[PDB]
RNA sequence: UGACUGCUCCCUAGCAUGCUACUACCG
RNA sequence: GCGGUAGUAGCAUGCUAGGGAGCAG
């Protein structure tokens, strides 16, 4: 409040009125002792109840302005996580077989579901039980999807090596069965 | 309705988004541009360009948000453990989640 | 009047998501919004589904005791039991089910 | 009662044994998961109390980790 | 209430304006002394209901702060308070098997399995003194668990054999101890 | 790891209205 | 004697936001 330019008067009729009470005061100048820092004091109330508003709107955008700026912060960590990633997923794509297919393509357009299933070269097989293994995924090769696949790792459900002989018809009630078969295509 | 019943027909791997090859920045990026559905038939997008050279925030968020490029570089899956068609592993392994107790 | 099943009131008061409902001070809320469901009880014709309404009006009074005394033992805090002895009365339940809407 | 205390204990002893690494064996969590399943559907205090030694004693072959005489002698069953 | 700054102008001024009826004086002294009782009354009655919010608000904040404090030890103890709750639960259940697996699993008779139901089903602890075979099992009958089963294979440690004549307190004092003792449940 | 909707109780901060006393100028 | 105007403190209502929790499909 040592700054507001309605100080003054406020200031200068409280010395006149108040420090003047000792001093024989008659009923004509109590006016002057009374209705002088009456009328000031009420103007610095409304020098006051403004000037609180106005600090409390200026904390209102110093509050909603670093909340623009984080944002902004963020959407250039995100526009930047999703290019790292659309960058990363490019370099992956063997383009001798891939170009082989959008090439044969009437008007280079085909299925998603096929590319996978002619231009990959990893194959994983899940595999419930024994007897559907010695039907799907018989010895050290086998043929899907008209390829043929040389197994290169049989993980189990815990993540742990398996090898082609603990696979047995009788050994199978020891082995945690969900079975991951890591194939890699030949030829 | 016709089609529901026709589309059984016809083998299951047509059924799904179109893709083709397109170039961003002399790169070349593999995105949807149509889809064949069993009921509505061939569907072809109609703002489709294939030279480009950014990408803003609003053509990154429709080209993260496609299967076409996760399911085109992730390897082959067969899984006997259901009978319903499979497209891709994302990964080299396979996640089992459990559910726990209570307290 | 609607009615739940005891059952399921009472069996979601013992069975929760642990620092939940394995301390009942840390969350009275969660018994006064669960007092308001097993409330149309009372009226029932089966005087063992009435008592499951008289049975969380009884323990919400229970953790209101504790709290109230447990921040008096260990910190010399006094607590005021003004506007608190609404939640073990049946008045502030009965209100929920009656027209004139009130917030 | 007797089957509404059996039905709680059973529920502290798939967590006593699901802060024991007991998950990262998918040969013997599919057990105890079915034990556990089984005893809170159960409609009879003696088929109850046999699908809990069963699943009481994978907490008793799991040595180290828990220390039973310690746990005994602390106010309990001695 | 009291030991408030303000509190000397609720005091003189309800003493003054109290007494000044008995002696009694004109109306303008009796308004006078009115307008200076309320003018410094509102000051009592207003650093009175501050006062008055900020002792129980403060009652707030330090009881939150008791329940941040109590639910951070309520989780970081979880492991060794559900082993107490077990057992606390477990001798109040009083069961027959439930008491015998467990007391026999203190002096050392631990299973290396889950102990199954069905009618083969076989078993295999470890009796770790002569005294727990001797109170446990007496000729080819082994009682555990409340139930009744047949050995049918005794093994030392390694892979030796014992005939169930030679296991006597004596010859047995010769041998490793831990054995492993295999059964099949009865009927 | 934790979807989309709807209802509802409790606590805190801000805005306007509603009966009063206090101020002060003005009638 | 009364009315209007501008601040200040105190008690309830409704609305707009944030936070925690409960139920239903």
């Amino acid at each position: 409040f040592s700054s507001l330019p309605s100080y003054a008067a406020f200031a200068t009729a409280q010395e006149a009125y108040e420090q003047a009470v000792a001093n024989g005061d008659s009923e004509v100048v109590l006016k002057k002792l009374k209705k002088s820092l009456n009328v000031a004091k009420s103007e610095f109330d409304r020098d006051a109840a403004m000037q609180r508003k106005l600090e409390k709107m200026a904390d209102q955008a110093m509050t909603q302005m670093y909340k623009q700026a984080r944002s902004e912060d963020k959407r250039a960590k995100v526009t930047s996580a999703m290019q790292t990633m659309l960058f990363t997923m490019l370099r992956k794509l063997d383009n001798d077989a891939l170009n082989n297919i959008i090439n044969n393509a009437r008007d280079g357009c085909v299925p998603l579901n096929i590319i996978p299933l002619t231009t990959a070269a990893k194959l994983m097989v899940v595999i419930p039980d024994y007897n559907t293994y010695k039907n799907t995924c018989d010895g050290t090769t086998f043929t899907y999807a008209s390829a043929l696949w040389e197994i290169q790792q049989v993980v189990d459900a815990d993540s742990k090596i398996v090898q082609l002989s603990e696979i047995s018809m009788d050994n199978s009630p020891n082995l945690a069965w969900p079975l991951i078969v890591t194939a890699l295509r030949a030829n | 309705n016709f089609n529901v019943l026709f589309s059984t027909v016809f083998p299951p791997t047509s059924f799904g988004p179109l893709v083709r090859k397109i170039f961003v920045d002399g790169v070349p990026f593999v995105v949807s541009t149509g889809y064949h559905f069993r009921e509505l038939g061939v569907v072809h997008n109609q703002d489709v360009n294939l030279h480009s050279s950014r990408l803003s925030f609003k053509e990154l968020l429709v080209y993260a948000a496609d299967p076409a490029m996760h399911a085109a570089s992730g390897n082959l899956l067969l899984d006997k453990r259901t009978t319903c068609f499979s497209v891709a592993a994302l990964t080299n392994n396979v996640a089992f989640q459990t559910v726990k107790p209570g307290n | 009047l609607p009615y739940p099943d005891p059952s399921r009131i009472l069996g979601a008061g013992c069975f929760v998501d642990d620092i939940v409902k394995t301390d009942g001070t840390l969350m009275i809320e969660r018994f006064v919004s669960l007092a308001i469901d097993a409330y149309p009880l009372t009226k029932h014709p089966n005087q063992e589904y009435a008592d499951v309404f008289h049975l969380y009006l009884q323990y919400i009074r229970k953790l209101h005791d504790e709290l109230t005394g447990h921040m008096l033992d260990m910190y010399s805090v006094m607590l005021t039991n003004d506007n608190t002895s609404r939640y073990w009365e049946p008045e502030f339940y009965e209100a929920m089910y009656t027209p004139h809407t009130v917030l | 009662s007797k089957m509404s205390d059996v039905k709680c204990t059973s529920v502290v002893l798939l967590s006593v044994l699901q802060q024991l690494r007991v998950e990262s064996s998918s040969k013997l969590w599919a057990q105890c998961v079915q034990l556990h399943n089984d005893i809170l559907l159960a409609k009879d205090t003696t088929e109850a109390f046999e699908k809990m030694v069963s699943l009481l004693s994978v907490l008793l072959s799991m040595q180290g980790a828990v220390d039973i005489n310690k746990l005994c002698e602390e106010m309990l069953d001695n």
